């Protein structure tokens, strides 16, 4: 019983409490932790490895599902319109909300006892983890139904299966385009983008597209970008009174806020017109996730950065220097050498005080401590792990949107004009959205434009 | 794998015709380096009291977090060149790529 016990017995690997902890004064207590499911349980032959429950491809599986029974339950099958099922109890100003899930122990009901709003049901189980994530899932649900509705009027003989698949294929390509054209360049910076993601040529069936074990921990760099509040803005992009800056430890699993506190529009406005938190070597991750993660739905607040480190040990991941060696980067052995790699002798001294050797620094810890590459938000090690992963997902994907045969030349040219600000225009009541690049633009009104200036996806090439 | 297909499967099966589970759901992660466990095959570093990792004591993950990650919330530095949508797309994208189940 990991949730409540401090005893180290499989499958529990609880995080112990150091002396003089700033929050947890009881040293007989602990931070709960379940070891990830082994791929080969009970074995004394195989070296323990972990499982990926999702498709590695950028195929909008967080929208459509990664298992066939769930994917059927996500669709509206009462007609031939190829739609995704929508919430039958509530609407967001006339617009669709995700269906509710039927969870035995629902954590969303714990966030507001009197509201009685359960978790949402989407392609991925974590959709209600924060209302900002729910907003993104809800936006893509509306985009699928909008696409299946336009395709039905354009091609009336197409049946529900054709309509679902054709709208699914477009949403998947949209997720690939936003990710590779707009998102990844801003993560890696220009030089690592050129190095790890050179111009796409064609599909290569010898490229292994699986997620590497280390990537599940290295991609947690995103924790350093998390702001301590959920920001909501009104029609004029001003704070939505009287709760415009709700602390993050009061939004985790708070599906009731989407349903009862103005829908997804105030949230999507806040994501667009509020800056991200910058990762600094002395300002790595906020206490809303470091001290109060899931506080309302659990016996104790969790430490997300500490869980990331315990998870890398649980996953048997090698240390900082082995990953530096894997990446073809120098491996510092003394405090002075680590100081030069990090351009920070003070941080290197503290890392040495904890670990003794740079060989033992946990991959997330070492990765997020590196100075940021120019025009990117990760350093040399993380850019290598992340770039290598994303190149394998693109080159090793037979259904990659630019692969010959996937879309027609005319369809590829129409898809090239998509953008996240335009998807917000089409599926929300928001009339003023960020200018491209949406991931850079963060100040209203300077970085904003009207819906009327951004052209919509032209589905003419999809006519049979 | 059917010889001709127009759309992806839901599970990712049949994307790679020569190795049809590659990228498919509910499969073990690939490893880029061999795993490092206390006993070589199963126990994580930090499991057994007194067992050092490569010559040094294993540090408590919570102690690393307290001494390196911790910072005063009011001293947060906003990113002048990134929106909060940059963070949010990352989590949404992560949820398209991997989910590691626990018991
Ligand atoms: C851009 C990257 C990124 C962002 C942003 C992000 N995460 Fe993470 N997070 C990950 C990845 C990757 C994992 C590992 C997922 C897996 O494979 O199970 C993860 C894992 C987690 C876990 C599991 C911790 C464990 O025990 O190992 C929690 C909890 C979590 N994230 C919470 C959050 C919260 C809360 C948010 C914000 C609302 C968030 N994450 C935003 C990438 C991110
Ligand atoms: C197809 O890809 C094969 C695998 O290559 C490796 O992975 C890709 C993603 C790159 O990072 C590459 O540098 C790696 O070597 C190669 O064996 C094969 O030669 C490639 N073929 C063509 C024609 O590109
Ligand atoms: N691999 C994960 C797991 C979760 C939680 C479970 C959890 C893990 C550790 C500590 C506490 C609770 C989850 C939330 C909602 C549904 C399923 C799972 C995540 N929430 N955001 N990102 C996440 N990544
Ligand atoms: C049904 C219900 O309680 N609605 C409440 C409302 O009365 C209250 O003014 C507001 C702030 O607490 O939250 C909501
Ligand atoms: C197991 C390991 O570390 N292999 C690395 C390899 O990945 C790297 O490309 C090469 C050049 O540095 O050196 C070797
Ligand atoms: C299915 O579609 C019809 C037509 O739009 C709608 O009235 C119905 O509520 C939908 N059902 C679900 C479960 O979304
Ligand atoms: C819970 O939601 C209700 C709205 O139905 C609101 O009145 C109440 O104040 C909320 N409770 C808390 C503690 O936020
Ligand atoms: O210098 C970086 C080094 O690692 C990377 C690869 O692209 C190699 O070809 C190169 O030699
Ligand atoms: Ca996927
Ligand atoms: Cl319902
Ligand atoms: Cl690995």
């Amino acid at each position: 019983n990991c949730e409540t016990s401090c005893v180290q017995q499989p499958p529990c690997f609880p995080l112990k409490i150091p002396p003089n902890d700033p929050r947890i004064k009881n040293q007989a207590d602990c931070i709960p932790f379940f070891r990830s499911c082994p791929a080969c349980p009970g074995s004394n032959i195989t070296i323990r490895n972990q499982i990926n429950a999702l498709t590695s491809f950028v195929d909008a599986s967080m929208v459509y599902g990664s298992e066939e029974p769930l994917a059927r339950n996500l669709r509206n099958m009462s007609n031939q319109l190829g739609l995704l099922a929508v919430n039958q109890r509530f609407q967001d100003n006339g617009r669709a909300l995700l269906p509710f899930d039927n969870l035995h122990d629902d954590p969303c009901l714990l966030t507001n006892r009197s509201a009685r709003i359960p978790c949402f049901l989407a392609g991925d189980t974590r959709s209600s983890e924060m209302p900002e994530l729910t907003s993104m899932h809800t936006l893509l649900l509306r985009e699928h139904n909008r696409l299946a509705t336009e395709l039905k009027s354009l091609n009336p003989r197409w049946d529900g299966e054709r309509l679902y698949q054709e709208a699914r294929k477009i949403v998947g390509a949209m997720v690939q385009i936003i990710t590779y054209r707009d998102y990844l360049p801003l993560v890696l910076g220009p030089t690592a983008m050129r190095k790890y993601l050179p111009t796409y040529r064609s599909y290569n069936d010898s490229v292994d597209p699986r997620i590497a074990n280390v990537f599940t921990n290295a991609f947690r760099y995103g924790h350093t970008l998390i702001q301590p509040f959920m920001f909501r803005l009104d029609n004029r992009y001003q704070p939505m009174e009287p709760n415009p800056r709700v602390p993050l430890s009061r939004v985790f699993f708070a599906s009731w806020r989407v349903v009862l506190e103005g829908g997804i529009d105030p949230i999507l406005r806040g994501l667009m017109a509020t800056p991200a938190k910058l990762n600094r070597q002395n300002q790595i991750a906020v206490d809303e996730i470091r001290e109060r993660l899931f506080e309302q739905v659990m016996r104790i607040g969790l430490d997300l950065p500490a869980l990331n480190m315990q998870r890398s040990r649980d996953h048997g991941l090698p240390g900082y220097n082995a990953w530096r060696r894997f990446c073809g980067l120098p491996q510092p052995e003394t405090v002075g050498q680590l100081g030069t790699v990090l351009r920070n002798l003070k941080l290197a001294r503290k890392l040495m005080e904890q670990y003794g050797t740079p060989n033992n620094i946990d991959i997330w810890m070492g990765g997020v401590s590196e100075p940021l590459k120019r025009k990117g938000r990760v350093g040399p090690l993380l850019a290598c792990i992340i770039g290598t992963q994303f190149r394998k997902l693109r080159d090793g994907d037979r259904f990659w949107w630019e692969n010959e045969g996937v879309f027609s030349m005319q369809q590829r040219q129409a898809l090239a004009q998509i953008s996240l600000p335009r998807i917000i225009c089409d599926n929300t009541g928001i009339t003023t959205v960020s200018k491209n690049n949406i991931f850079m633009s963060n100040s209203y009104p300077r970085d904003f434009v009207n819906c009327s200036t951004l052209p919509a996806l032209n589905l003419a090439s999809w006519r049979e | 794998c059917p010889e001709q297909d127009k759309y992806r499967t839901i599970t990712g099966m049949c994307n790679n015709r020569r190795s049809p589970t590659l990228g498919a759901s509910n499969r073990a992660f690939v490893r880029w380096l061999p795993a490092e466990y206390e006993d070589g095959f199963s126990l994580p570093y930090g499991w057994t009291p007194g067992v050092k990792r490569n010559g040094f004591p294993v540090a408590l993950a919570r102690a690393v977090s307290n001494e390196i990650v911790r910072f005063p919330t009011d001293q947060l530095t906003p990113d002048q060149e990134r929106s909060l949508m940059f963070m949010q797309w990352g989590q949404l994208l992560d949820h398209d790529l991997d989910f590691t189940p626990e018991p």
